[PDB]
RNA sequence: AUGUAUUAAGGAGAGUAUAACUUAAUUUAUGUUUAUGAUAGAGGUUAUCAACAUAUGAACUCUUAGAGAAAUUACUUAAUAAACGAAGUGAAUUGAAAUAUCUUAUUAACUUCAGGAAAAGAAAUCAAACGAGAUUCUAUGAUUAGUGUGAACGAAAAUAGAGCAGCCUAUUAAAAUAAGUAAAAUGGCUUUAAAGCUGUUUGAAUAUUGUGGGGAACCUUCCUCAAAGGCUAAAUAUAAUACAUGAGUUACAGAGAAAAGUACCGUGAGGGAAAGCUUUGAAAUAGUAGUUUUAUAAGCAGCUCAAGCAAUAAGAAAGCGAGAGCGUACCUUUUGCAUAAUGGGUCACCAAGUUAAUUUUAGAUGCGAGCGAAUUAGAUGUGCAUAGUUAAACCGAUCAUUAAAAUAAUGAAUAGUGUCUAAAGUUAGACCCGAAGCCUGGUGA
RNA sequence: AGACAACACUGACUAGGAUAGCUGGUUUUCUGCGAAACCUAUAAUAGUAGGCAAUUUAAGUAACAUCUUAGUAGGUACAGA
RNA sequence: GAUGGGGUAGCAGAACGUUGAGUGAAUCUUAGAUUUUUUUUUUAUAACUAAAUAUAGAUGAUAACUCAAGUGAGAAUGGU
RNA sequence: CAGUCGCGUAAGCGGGGCAUAGGAUCACAAGAUACAAAAAGGAAAGAUCUUGGAUUUUUGGAAAAGCUACGCUAGGGAUAA
């Protein structure tokens, strides 16, 4: 009659109840599907048990190690950002920066160690921007160019990446200057913003700094090479002759 | 049509003064008798308090030695005095404090909240009036009440006989079910109206209706104002990219 | 049961207007409002026919001066329980399917000291090249890092919430900035090898103009902090009282306790009841009444066939049943039980896969490359998935082995997420009942 | 005398904290399907794990069973020395 | 003129009943609600008709749908 | 399949022996890989590949002697008198 006493659910959401121990004709009356006096009915097995047989991690033992020093990267494809630039999603006339891809829901709501854009349909990709992101593989650097784009890899972390977020730091495509040269320009802008920033950080490792400092990367530590310079920071680049 | 019209009254008289557009999407939805139910039922697991309890065979006052040696007596084996078999023994699998409360999407809780709001549009049992939607009493019983002449026991056997003749005319008394007012703060006349006499409604504010509330009673009398922040906090489902929420087609003829 | 508020020493003995409480055991006064209250009378024992607020007389004995066989002696304006807190000491049952390390467990318990709370506390802290900014409580982080042969044990950063308070001139009165100290070897604790605690034997330095400590073996640079001196409220623990709420209980329930730590048991420590009301009156059981059968018969007392009896009266046969046949209770446990194998005197009631967290599946359903949550302008709050591959990173629609690489060969690629219902794996008492024993603290000759 | 230490002493009583691969018990009805007591491992033999394999209901089938016709493996009964 | 029909361990599906809760400020009741019985009917662990006895206007009972469990006892030398 | 060696005129053969009877992991030791390196540069301690030392003989892998007639508990006609 009233709504209140014609709602319910449907009817393949509900299933039925097992209640053990209440007679023999519901199906689990005596033993309650237990069986007849062992161990699985009197007490509990232990579920590492295997009747004593040693188990095959120690006839075998463990294989590896798992890093955890390793960046866990959130990748982005091309293939998915051209298609959030067709929807509007994406200003491809601005620059493209973790703070407009993590606020735009093309790698998620979850916030990890950086970004990395892959190549996945790079021969659909037309479309020219200029995009920054932590790593960037080698077949969707030549896809961005290709296109008439531009691409720089910085260095990030899961918290900088928050703070460019959240406003706390504004972003930059450019190392922190060294040299007392450059005290001046740099405090005259910190007083000009009127608001407490925090810097973006710089890579301190040496493979962090080796990464950074190529152009096969397009890393934006790449200027401070010679173009005979090498990355490494132990390495160099023989030299070729008969002496 | 993808909107539906909303007619605003006067309630002291009931006249059709302006008109509102909605989206189908807010008060022409198709009846979900499963989604109704799990909101229904969603509330009720929250308004519970589940603070039952019951004393174990670990919790039981006493001694925990044993009652009789093990065997020689004749009698049946027994251990502590606390044992579920004995009289003042402790319920084994018995009710203990805990949480009744089961989770809903915010989406689901929204549909479910305009899906009820449907129910009583299709049906002609919501209707909205303008803003000052209280219960336009005598003024010369109003100035009694003031000036303090009028005994506790008179000032109340005279509102409930006046908010039952009242609601007898508008056939929204006990006879016709019964109404719901729902204001968007709390009136004086409106709740103490139907604090004395509630045999044939009820009055409620915004933030203290439920998605039971609006199935309950015959009618939902709700204020224009009321009804647009109700569905302005209740569309979740529907804003996340606007549909008409309060368009107004006819302008009250100030 | 939880929540909120307030409060911060508890009991006994005997006596007394048997609602009235201390030998004064129903003291004596003030103010206001008194039916529009508060939440033009009768009545001092034929009483207290007045509530609220502020004052006031009295208030014995023991615990509790000294002694003693507590409530006595003898004196005298003699007087502080438990729980909770910190430190010191520190097990065992148990799990590992035995058992030593380990786990149980910086647990229980005991001892000292202290207050209404205590402790802790304004970085010789964490971080990682950016920055945070005391302590305390709760959750996430986290069945993680990590240790361990295993079984298992198990952080911190950070985040959210409750509170927020800083200082030395501490809102209580303290430092001339800390040397037998930091630290090392050695024996232990803790723990990841660092850091921290510690007996024994030894034993430094003097501030970013880079002195000292720390950043998880260790060295170095840098960063960070500034020990060997102190103060500090709140959020927190426990107990008592009051109040609010209830798909909590309604008398074998709820506290053990609706008159209770009483009666009663025990030398003792200690153990520990029954019992509501004027309502209702089931089953078993007992003595009878009505109908019916029964003294020639060997029935787990039922089933199949069934004469006859049975209604004063028109109509209406429930029940009992002679006689004939068939049928050796039930449950448990077993290859197999009428078994002379187990359990039950009967009846009524109590009495057993439940809850929490975590990890899954199925169905249903919401959204959908996003989901969930949370949110004048801005920001904020775990998570899962979206890309695979490898021991692992680089790499990446490709990746791994091939000590150079290479379609040479082999393997691996496209809907998730939340909720509900139900069934489940895991850890917790974990479906219920039951040992002999082990350890700790007390009791008793 | 393993004697006594207040019902108990090859180690009392009492409060606090156990386990039990063992025995016993586990409560309404209808409906559908339907085993095993074998192999392997186990300080393991009245326990347990993995198989064979019972059940649920989805996708497959050149499925499975049986006979016919043709073919193959292997040496028993029998017979023989 | 569909096919199928024993069943332990065990698996699975569909229902009834009990207690409390929501619709419920609802519905019904001296023209008899409720009465632990008896009786009658219906494919029936349940409900129903009637009868007898007593007398309640709600601190009574209640269909239907849904929600949650201290939810079902001839078996534990079980407990009272 | 790739790599590179032997024998053979050649075809081709060769990833021990005519066939069927030699125990892991952990820890430890010797070589290689260049993976990660708890602030950073190194390192340590780890990970992958190859290899060695075992009556782990209860040989799917515990470091392990007896009495009880003073005996106790849980069980067994699953087992004797
Ligand atoms: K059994
Ligand atoms: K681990
Ligand atoms: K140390
Ligand atoms: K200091
Ligand atoms: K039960
Ligand atoms: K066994
Ligand atoms: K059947
Ligand atoms: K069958
Ligand atoms: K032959
Ligand atoms: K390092
Ligand atoms: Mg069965
Ligand atoms: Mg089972
Ligand atoms: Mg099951
Ligand atoms: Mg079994
Ligand atoms: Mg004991
Ligand atoms: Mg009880
Ligand atoms: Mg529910
Ligand atoms: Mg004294
Ligand atoms: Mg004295
Ligand atoms: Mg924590
Ligand atoms: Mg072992
Ligand atoms: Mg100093
Ligand atoms: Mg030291
Ligand atoms: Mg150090
Ligand atoms: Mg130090
Ligand atoms: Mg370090
Ligand atoms: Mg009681
Ligand atoms: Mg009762
Ligand atoms: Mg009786
Ligand atoms: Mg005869
Ligand atoms: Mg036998
Ligand atoms: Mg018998
Ligand atoms: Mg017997
Ligand atoms: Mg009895
Ligand atoms: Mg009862
Ligand atoms: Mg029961
Ligand atoms: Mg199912
Ligand atoms: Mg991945
Ligand atoms: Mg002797
Ligand atoms: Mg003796
Ligand atoms: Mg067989
Ligand atoms: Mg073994
Ligand atoms: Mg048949
Ligand atoms: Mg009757
Ligand atoms: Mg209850
Ligand atoms: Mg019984
Ligand atoms: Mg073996
Ligand atoms: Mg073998
Ligand atoms: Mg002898
Ligand atoms: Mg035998």
């Amino acid at each position: 009659a009233s709504i209140l006493a014609s709602l319910s659910d449907n009817r393949g959401a509900y299933h039925k109840r097992i209640r053990k121990g209440r007679g023999p004709s519901s199906g689990y009356g005596k033993t309650a599907g237990r069986g007849t006096k062992g161990q699985k009915a009197h007490g509990h097995v232990k579920p590492w048990f295997q009747g004593g047989q040693t188990p095959l991690i120690v006839s075998h033992g463990r294989k590896g190690f798992v890093n955890q020093f390793a960046a866990d990267m959130s990748e982005l494809n091309l293939e998915k950002l051209q298609e959030w630039i067709e929807a509007g999603r994406i200003d491809p006339t601005k620059p493209i920066t973790p703070k407009e891809i993590i606020k735009s829901g093309i790698i998620g709501s979850s916030i990890k160690d950086g970004i990395k854009l892959l190549g996945r349909g790079k021969e659909s990709f037309k479309i020219p921007v200029t995009i920054t992101v932590s790593r960037a593989s080698a077949s969707a650097i030549e896809a961005i160019e290709a296109a008439g784009g531009k691409i720089v890899t910085r260095f990030y972390t899961k918290e900088s990446l928050k703070r460019l977020v959240e406003g706390k730091s504004l972003h930059t495509d450019k190392p922190l200057p060294v040299g007392k040269e450059h005290v001046e320009e740099i405090l005259a802008q910190a007083r000009s913003l009127k608001k407490k920033y925090y810097r973006l950080p710089d890579p301190t490792s040496r493979w962090d700094i080796e990464y950074y400092r190529d152009p096969a990367h397009r890393g934006y530590l790449s200027h401070q090479l010679a173009p005979g310079e090498s990355p490494s920071l132990y390495f160099k680049v023989p030299t070729g002759g008969e002496k | 049509i993808t909107n539906v019209p909303v007619t605003v009254y006067s309630f002291p008289e009931l006249e059709p003064r302006s008109l509102e557009s909605y989206s189908a999407r807010h008060l022409h939805l198709p009846l979900r008798r499963d989604i109704l139910h799990l909101a229904v039922i969603y509330e009720g697991d929250s308004t519970r308090r589940g603070m039952a309890s019951t004393k174990t065979r670990y919790e039981v006052h006493g001694s925990h030695k044993k009652m009789s040696p093990q065997k020689g007596t004749g009698n049946a084996r027994r251990g502590t005095r606390q044992s579920p078999l004995m009289k003042g023994g402790g319920k084994t699998f018995g009710p203990k404090p805990r949480d009744f409360s089961t989770k809903l999407n915010k989406k689901v809780y929204d549909l479910a909240w305009r899906t009820a709001l449907s129910y009583r549009y299709k049906r002609g049992e919501l209707i909205v009036t303008e803003d000052g939607l209280d219960l336009p009493l005598p003024n010369d019983f109003l100035w009694l009440a003031g000036g303090g002449k009028l005994s506790r026991e008179l000032e109340d056997g005279y509102v409930r006989k006046w908010v039952h003749e009242f609601m007898t005319s508008l056939n929204w008394g006990k006879e016709a079910g019964r109404t719901t007012f729902i204001t968007g703060d709390k009136r004086p006349n409106l709740f103490t109206g139907f604090e004395l006499a509630g045999a044939e409604g009820r009055a409620l504010e915004l933030w203290d209706v439920d998605v039971k509330d609006l199935l309950e009673t015959g009618r939902i009398v709700i204020e224009r104002s009321a009804l647009k922040e109700m569905i302005e906090d209740h569309q979740s489902d529907l804003v996340t990219r606007g549909p008409n929420l309060g368009e107004v087609l006819v302008r009250a003829p100030r």
